[PDB]
């Protein structure tokens, strides 16, 4: 129990016996035997209790074989995880995600095909490690297809840079990737990394990067004062008009009541034609459009 | 020990061990024992 | 998924750690960071009987 | 905020499997959902008029046994297990 | 404001403060720029 | 703190997935130790061992690092604060005043 827990984990791997071909295929045979035993005892058919105990013993031996293969392959998953380190995700996280990929590998391994465990496990190790890199390395999560799109674009851009000796134009990248240039610039936009709010500017430690940026959700006192003055002034200029005109305007365009009732919806409580209410509404609009009652509300926008 | 001896001692590992220890912790008798050591004690253990 | 300890109380001054359980700070480090097992309960009367 | 009337609210009672009971405020015009997430433990909440699983299990994840059906046929399993029983009697 | 208390916070107090479980490490969506559901920053 | 919380949820979810299926005790204990270290670095980054860095330049700010020191909440945001209705300019002498 010391600092840098990756060293402690590597020592915890310890001197475990590496597996050659014969030991590995013997362990695989024991794996299949224990699997068959636990499958048989999982069935509901009635057998001998001693036979069920023997099947449980074989299942325990199979589980021990599962373990022994896993601590056999911890070294190779550590190597392939160090192959993918230093890209914004910690080493031990990559090791553990590869370990999940490796137990997936041992769940899908068979002795019928005459190949070693390493060359079959490697595909799952790389797949799980790059999947966890897609789903966990970036703070703003990117789907795996977009991750492979952006890293393919990055690698072909690097190839064109080392070939042509210059930064490739986005149009040539668009033709060589067979995508539209708008898609290419969208991909380059999506391929960013956030910068921390706690980065110091320079000599001063206390002045932070997060204290140089304002916020837009903060309510401006001048805006609230202007809104309140608008609220007070609009009622006054409505009271300047006649009571009936102010009433039909306040029943027509929001104001007192949130929902604005239409000409039809107010023609029952007041009881005239559509043409009369429309004409008096147009008259009120023309009266409010006159420049006399404008300077009190023009600058309110 | 686990393969040879069973259902005699209960073991754990990590912070779960501390939680299980604090489940069965009896603090008042420990306070009384520390007070007893306070009455008769010498040296740095005294300060302890 | 598994309970974890608070870093203010473990790894601190004895006025803060407290030695509530009679264990050394190195002993606490060895037990909580998964390097040594801890025997939390024993049937002492059943063992002696 | 001066003169605004809130949409009429009804407090609908949700109970989970663990016994936690809680009230959630919904609108009258709102459609009441039979399913909700428990504020206490995060589990499924029920006992609101009619409710059920609605295919809660939903074809669960393939264990090792299903992959065994996928890769090896039963009678093949029969002969190899019989060989495993023979290995047992050899070791016994 | 008669006084101000401080003490150890048990799991019950932490669950009582909480309005829900943060079950996902995701923070915001990369395209819609809207916070993800049932994770960090969740509305 | 978003990065620290994200690491905590990542390790806790991975531990949950490991406990869902059959896993060896060494892998489970390693992931539990990673979860414990993630929680500790969330509360104090750099109290034990090398602090979590991130981009590779400076230690990752934790919960307790903004309740501590000159940059903490107590001394930079409570006792001394910016103010409105305030100004600053150079001074000149006026004897007529």
């Amino acid at each position: 129990a010391t600092a840098d827990p990756v060293k402690d984990y590597l020592k915890q791997i310890g001197k475990v016996p590496l597996l050659n071909a014969e030991q590995e295929v013997e362990l695989a045979k024991r794996i299949e035997a224990g699997l068959f035993a636990e499958d048989k005892l999982a069935n509901s058919d009635k057998l001998a209790p001693k036979l069920k105990r023997e099947l449980e013993i074989i299942a325990e031996d199979g589980r021990r074989a599962k373990n022994h293969l896993l601590e056999a392959n911890l070294r190779l998953v550590v190597s392939l995880a160090k192959r993918y380190t230093g890209r914004g995700m910690l080493f031990l996280d990559l090791i553990q995600e590869g370990n999940l990929g490796l137990i997936r590998a041992v769940e899908k391994f068979d002795y019928t095909k005459g190949y070693k465990f390493s060359t079959y496990a490697t595909w799952w190790i790389r797949q799980a490690i790059t999947r966890a890199m897609a789903d966990q390395a970036r703070t703003i999560r990117i789907p795996v297809h977009m991750v492979e799109v952006i890293n393919k674009l990055a690698r072909v851009q690097r190839q064109m840079l080392q070939d042509l000796g210059r930064e490739p134009t986005p149009e040539e990248l668009a033709k060589e990737l067979d995508m539209t240039p708008e898609k290419v610039i969208e991909v380059q936009k999506y391929g960013r990394e956030p910068i921390s709010l706690h980065t110091p500017l320079g000599e001063d430690g206390d002045s932070e990067f997060g204290d140089l940026i304002e916020d837009s959700e903060a309510v401006v006192p001048a805006d609230a004062v202007s809104f309140t003055l608008l609220q007070e002034q609009l009622h006054s200029v409505l009271d300047t008009l006649s009571e009936r005109e102010a009433g039909v305007v306040s029943m027509r365009f929001g104001l007192t009541d949130g929902q604005p009732k239409t000409l039809d919806e107010i023609g029952k409580v007041y009881g005239v034609t559509r043409e009369r209410i429309r004409q008096i509404e147009s008259k009120t609009m023309s009266k409010l459009r006159h420049p006399s009652r404008s300077q009190v509300l023009r600058d309110y926008l | 020990l686990r393969d040879r001896f069973g259902t005699y001692f209960d073991g754990s590992m990590g912070a779960a061990a501390l939680q299980k220890r604090l489940e069965s912790f009896d603090l008042d008798e420990e306070a009384e024992r520390l007070r007893e050591i306070i009455r008769t004690g010498k040296g740095q253990k005294k300060t302890r | 998924a598994a309970p974890v300890t608070h870093i203010w109380y473990f790894k601190g001054v004895p006025s803060r750690l407290g030695y509530l359980l009679d264990l050394a700070p190195k002993d606490l480090e060895k037990v909580i960071y998964f390097a040594a097992y801890m025997i939390t309960f024993v049937d002492e009367e059943r063992r002696t009987r | 905020d001066r003169g605004i009337d809130l949409a009429p609210r009804q407090a609908v009672e949700y109970a989970c499997e663990k016994g936690h009971r809680f009230e959630m405020p919904f609108s009258v015009e709102a459609e009441i959902p039979p399913e909700w997430e428990c504020k206490v433990c995060g589990a499924q909440a029920l006992l609101v008029d009619g409710d059920g699983p609605e295919e809660k299990k939903a074809k669960p994840a393939r264990t090792h046994w299903d992959m065994l059906m996928e890769r090896r046929t039963r009678e093949e399993l029969e002969e190899v297990l019989e060989e495993r029983l023979a290995v047992l009697r050899s070791g016994a | 404001f008669d006084e101000l208390r401080i003490g150890l916070a048990t799991a019950d107090d932490i669950r009582q403060w909480s309005h829900g479980e943060v079950k996902k490490p995701e923070t915001i969506n990369y395209r819609t720029l809207k916070p993800e559901k049932d994770g960090l920053f969740c509305e | 703190l978003n990065d620290l919380y994200r690491r905590v949820i990542n390790r806790n979810n991975r531990l949950k997935r490991l406990l869902d299926l059959g896993a060896p005790e060494i892998i489970v204990n390693n992931e539990k130790r990673m979860l414990q270290e993630a929680v500790d670095a969330l509360f104090d980054n750099g109290r034990r061992g090398r602090p979590v860095t991130g981009p590779g330049n400076r230690p990752l700010k934790s919960l307790s690092d903004m309740l501590k020191g000159k940059q903490g909440r107590f001394r930079q945001n409570l006792l001394g604060k910016r103010v409105d209705y305030s100004a600053r300019s150079v001074i000149v002498v006026g004897p007529q005043l």
